[PDB]
RNA sequence: UAAGGAACUCGGCAAAAUGACCCCGUAACUUCGGGAGAAGGGGUGCUCUAUUAGGGUGCAAGCCCGAGAGAGCCGCAGUGA
RNA sequence: CGGUAUCUAACCAGAAAGCCACGGCUAACUACGUGCCAGCAGCCGCGGUAAUACGUAGGUGGCAAGCGUUGUCCGGAUUUAU
RNA sequence: AAAGAGAGUUUGAUCCUGGCUCAGGACGAACGCUGGCGGCGUGCCUAAUACAUGCAAGUCGAACGAACGGAAGUUAGUGGCGGACGGGUGAGUAACACGUGGGCAACCUGCCUGUAAGUUGGGGAUAACUCCGGGAAACCGGGGCUAAUACCGAAUGAUAGAGUGUGGCGCAUGCCACGCUCUUGAAAGAUGGUUUCGGCUAUCGCUUACAGAUGGGCCCGCGGUGCAUUAGCUAGUUGGUAGGGUAAUGGCCUACCAAGGCAACGAUGCAUAGCCGACCUGAGAGGGUGAUCGGCCACACUGGGACUGAGACACGGCCCAGACUCCUACGGGAGGCAGCAGUAGGGAAUCUUCCGCAAUGGACGAAAGUCUGACGGAGCAACGC
């Protein structure tokens, strides 16, 4: 069975309903340079059940799109 | 439906062709799947070479030599292989 | 059109429209009458549902809807019919 | 009845949009033109880009009138607006489309070139 | 009061025009308060859902207040004076 | 395509060479005419009655069915330099 | 392995810093003087300006009712397939458009190949044809007659729907296999051999189901431009609940509920631009470009809409609106070279109103065969090697 793409990164807002926001942190060398240097992208996870508070490390997979921005799933709560 | 036939490349009435497997829609010498084999007509004793393992696998999913081609696969004697495994 | 096998097909396919639009109108009334009948729970609602079924599946046979779309609204009237 | 102060709508191609009436040609204590009559005017109002500019003192023909005319034969026509051509020295138009329709009193006073134009001449 | 619409006149003098309530929207400039009701637009009648949804009053009976909507109906016209 | 490509038979040195530069940068210099005029020029700058720099000749030097000019881009530019 | 040249110019003379200029290479180039040939390629970069005149999309009588022929043998219309391919252009577009890598347990697919079930029984028409009527013309109505693989019911047939039993499972939503009950859903003949005539049978077809191949749809990570003398932007916007719609997930759409979402890691706005493989230059790192050839995209006089179909919101299809050209008997009608040639205009600047389907590839046909300005060739220009 093909494996879809799980990311893992730390919760910034819950003030929506069943969904979090999720930035995840990455490195880039810069292009000519050759620095790396951070890059932050935040994502749309679904919360079932609202259990990821702001502030936890979480774990997300992705899936088929869930809204008009989600298309992540939460999977695990590393850390709070 | 994809189909097997040559594509026309080389210089002004020095044409040398490339046995080719495309679709009947796409051009002539455009997108094609993959190459089989050459074929140079100038050459008084024509010469051919084919891969003789990809034709047969090609040809038991929906492809059909066209007029130049069967007389090329048959010269060289695959037609009878498939002739072979068909009923076997 | 300025081309003879343009003009045939103007005409042609307005003989296919005709014939699409006035069947396909039908399968909307049945459809039109359920919904309503299953709102108010008469019996009529039980056996409103197998011409509605015919009617769908039949447009399949003719041509003019897909399988999926016939297989899809079948499932979900079948749910209002408590 | 269209005086000197009156404001009509022009209803050809040239530049201009709307007009303001000067002088009644045609007597010397004339105080009235009506439906093929031409009058000496001035343009209030243009499109831009067009040929015949703001306040620039031209002459044109009356083409339509809330007050039409009576025919001999007893019948009447009366449109909803007062409609204005812009004409040349002869009875040529300076523009080259017409819009509306167009009394059929013009034929009459010999404007062959805009009763062609029109896309109606009642 | 037809058609025109300041051509009257020292001068739009006089008259005509706008005018209530609710909603949208609103410029230069500014002494930062204004300008501002700027400007420019849209909705109003009656019937049914309907003692509405909800509020005030009372121990309850009851009484008073009355937004949004949907469907309709009638006139040239619904702050119809 | 098309009597096209390609062979063999014969006659003819006969029909077939121009363009730009010559002070330095940059390979290649002498006469005559003009006299701050005509003019030249990418930069330095040449010309004011003995100009290797203007115009024409003779000679030379670069290429050649070409040769020069203009426009645009990179280089030289370490003149945005990791 | 590869591996980098400098010169002139500020001063009376000098050394540094520093700008300007030159020697090299390349164009889809243009202009000036000159000009023999052959081979291989290239040729509107500007007005996505307006277009005379020819040709670029048809085919099938082996699906159904005619004219030459003593009634043998060849040629209009209904019907099927194809016109969504091939060919042109670079306007728009700063975004999943493209390049690269993934997901679809969230999807569709005519023709092509393989396999399994069958291709049984009826009905009512209508073109053509023949009369009448209207109009200048385009072309529109009325009456009567006829056929089909045209159209519509019927018997039988679902892994289509509903209710379940089991198992084996996966990534949350869920998947795979088998079994039971109930309800819906199909079709066409043509050309020949045999027999007898019953009938059987070969080929091309027709209906349903499952596989393969092919072609597409949607979502996602990363990558490639100027301006901060452009600081806030957004309200179906952001999420949720129920429903509608689609081949398919989804604010794609709707009602309700809450107030969210994006942005100094540059939102928004203005300006410019099709993207890539690749091309030129460079010791290299980089800088500039995206013509010809190949892949993807968008467009088809300018806006909007949908029908038919497996596939279109359709270059040589339809409807409405606008600008322009043309024919009118004034009632109304007809058009779209950014297809191949060609014309006018703009420009410093770019070609023939040519020959063929002989080869390759396309559409139709069972096949000869028909169509093909695709494509093969030829013509003009020292434009380049
Ligand atoms: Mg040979
Ligand atoms: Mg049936
Ligand atoms: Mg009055
Ligand atoms: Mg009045
Ligand atoms: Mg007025
Ligand atoms: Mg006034
Ligand atoms: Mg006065
Ligand atoms: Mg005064
Ligand atoms: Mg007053
Ligand atoms: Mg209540
Ligand atoms: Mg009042
Ligand atoms: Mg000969
Ligand atoms: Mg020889
Ligand atoms: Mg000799
Ligand atoms: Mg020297
Ligand atoms: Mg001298
Ligand atoms: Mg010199
Ligand atoms: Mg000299
Ligand atoms: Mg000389
Ligand atoms: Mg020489
Ligand atoms: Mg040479
Ligand atoms: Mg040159
Ligand atoms: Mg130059
Ligand atoms: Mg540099
Ligand atoms: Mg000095
Ligand atoms: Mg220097
Ligand atoms: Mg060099
Ligand atoms: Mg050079
Ligand atoms: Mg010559
Ligand atoms: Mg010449
Ligand atoms: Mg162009
Ligand atoms: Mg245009
Ligand atoms: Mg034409
Ligand atoms: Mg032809
Ligand atoms: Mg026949
Ligand atoms: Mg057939
Ligand atoms: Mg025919
Ligand atoms: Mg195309
Ligand atoms: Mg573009
Ligand atoms: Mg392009
Ligand atoms: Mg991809
Ligand atoms: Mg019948
Ligand atoms: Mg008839
Ligand atoms: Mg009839
Ligand atoms: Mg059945
Ligand atoms: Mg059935
Ligand atoms: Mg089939
Ligand atoms: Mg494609
Ligand atoms: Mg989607
Ligand atoms: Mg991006
Ligand atoms: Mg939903
Ligand atoms: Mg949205
Ligand atoms: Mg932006
Ligand atoms: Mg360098
Ligand atoms: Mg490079
Ligand atoms: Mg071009
Ligand atoms: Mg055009
Ligand atoms: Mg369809
Ligand atoms: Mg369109
Ligand atoms: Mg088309
Ligand atoms: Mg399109
Ligand atoms: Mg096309
Ligand atoms: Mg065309
Ligand atoms: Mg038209
Ligand atoms: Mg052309
Ligand atoms: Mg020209
Ligand atoms: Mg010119
Ligand atoms: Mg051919
Ligand atoms: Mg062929
Ligand atoms: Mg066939
Ligand atoms: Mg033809
Ligand atoms: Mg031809
Ligand atoms: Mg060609
Ligand atoms: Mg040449
Ligand atoms: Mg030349």
């Amino acid at each position: 069975r093909n494996q879809r793409k799980v990311y893992t990164g730390r919760v910034v807002s819950d003030k929506m309903d069943k969904t979090i926001t999720v930035v995840v942190e990455t490195y880039k060398k810069h292009g000519l340079y050759g620095k790396r240097v951070k890059y932050s992208k935040k994502f749309k996870a679904h919360d079932e059940n609202n259990i990821a508070k702001t502030g936890d490390v979480v774990r997300i997979s992705e899936t088929r799109p869930l809204s008009a921005t989600k298309h992540f799933r939460l999977l695990e709560v590393v850390e709070e | 439906a994809v189909k097997i036939r040559l594509k026309r490349m080389g210089s002004k009435k020095k044409p040398f062709y490339r046995i080719v497997v495309a679709d009947s829609r796409f051009p002539r010498d455009g997108r094609s799947i993959e190459t089989i084999g050459t074929y140079n007509p100038l050459l008084d004793p024509v010469e051919v070479k084919i891969d003789e393992e990809a034709t047969l696998k090609w040809m038991h999913n929906g492809a059909k030599p066209s007029d130049t081609v069967r007389n090329l696969l048959s010269r060289e004697g695959i037609m009878e292989k498939f002739h072979n495994q068909k009923l076997g | 059109p300025n081309i003879k096998s343009a003009i045939k097909r103007v005409k042609t396919a307005e003989t296919r429209n005709s014939r699409n639009a006035s069947q396909r109108s039908a399968m909307r009334t049945a459809i039109k009458k359920f919904d309503e009948a299953a709102a108010n729970n008469a019996d009529n609602a039980k056996d409103l549902y197998v011409e509605a079924s015919k009617k769908l599946d039949s447009a399949v046979s003719k041509g003019l809807i897909h399988k999926n779309n016939a297989a899809r609204n079948k499932s979900r009237l079948a749910a209002k019919l408590a | 009845m269209i005086q000197q102060e009156s404001r009509m709508k022009v209803a050809d191609n040239s530049g201009a949009r709307e007009v303001l009436t000067i002088k009644v040609l045609g007597g010397s204590g004339r105080k009235t033109a009506n439906i093929g009559d031409v009058v000496v005017c001035t343009v209030k109002q243009a499109t831009p880009g067009g040929v015949v500019k703001k306040g620039e003192v031209v002459k044109a023909v009356i083409v339509r009138t809330k007050s039409g005319a009576r025919r001999q034969d007893g019948s009447y026509i009366k449109f909803d607006e007062n409609a204005c051509v812009i004409i040349r020295d002869d009875k040529s138009p300076r523009g080259t489309r017409i819009f509306g329709p167009v009394a059929r009193e013009l034929r009459e006073n010999n404007f062959m070139k805009i009763v062609s134009l029109a896309p109606e001449v009642l």
